[PDB]
C-alpha cells in the first residue's frame, strides 16, 4: 500500500468491507484519501 | 368510480357517485463530485512526457 506500484497487483482480498480507521488505527501507515492527490503520482 | 347497493326501506335512494382528484408531481435532485488531481490533469492531457 505504501509502495503504490506494488499495488497495481493486488494479489489478495479485499474482503472485509468494513469502516477502515474507526476501528484501533493500529496501522504503521494508512492514508484516508479523497478521489485523488498528488504523492499518488 | 364505486359500486352500490340497492337500500330498501325507510331511508333515502342510494345514488350513484364518482370522485376526480388531483394530485402533483414533485421535483428533487441529487449529486456528487470527483475533484480530479491537479498534477495529474497535466500528466494525462499530454504535455509532461
Amino acid at each position: 500500500g505504501y509502495r503504490y506500484a506494488a499495488a497495481i497487483l493486488p494479489t489478495g482480498s479485499i474482503l472485509s468491507t468494513i469502516e477502515v480507521a474507526s476501528h484501533r488505527r493500529l496501522f504503521d501507515f494508512f492514508a484516508a484519501v479523497r478521489s485523488d492527490e498528488n504523492s499518488l503520482y | 368510480h364505486q359500486p352500490l347497493i340497492a337500500r330498501d326501506g325507510p331511508h333515502p335512494v342510494e345514488q350513484p357517485v364518482h370522485n376526480y382528484m388531483t394530485k402533483v408531481i414533485d421535483r428533487r435532485a441529487l449529486n456528487a463530485a470527483f475533484s480530479l488531481a491537479t498534477e495529474a490533469i497535466a500528466l494525462l492531457t499530454g504535455e509532461a512526457l
